[PDB]
């Protein structure tokens, strides 16, 4: 009775969590910050 | 960077900071009291 994408989401009715989310020593904040760090320095991409 | 709108927020740009921001002994906090200390009394002042 959960193939509704709409009821889908949240993980309170599936009860599993994670322990930690920081990513290579970096917490939230340090994404929060280098990317603007990151916007400041003006380049070009490329698309496919 | 020479567009004039970033200037004020240099941060993200140069991220500058000096060793200290003192001057002869003053500290952020402290300004303000004695700008209220002088700002109260009246005065006359020259417009020119």
């Amino acid at each position: 009775a959960n193939s509704r994408p709409v009821q889908i989401f949240d993980a309170s009715k599936f009860h599993y969590n994670f322990d930690n989310l920081n990513l290579n020593g970096h917490s939230v904040s340090e994404i929060n910050t280098i990317i603007e760090n990151l916007r400041d320095h003006d380049r070009v991409y490329a698309g496919f | 960077h020479s567009v004039p709108f970033e200037v004020f927020d240099y941060e993200r740009s140069f991220q500058y900071h000096y060793d200290d921001l003192e001057f002869n002994g003053f500290s952020i906090p402290q300004l303000q009291r004695e700008i209220l200390h002088r700002q109260h009394d009246e005065r006359v002042f020259a417009g020119f």
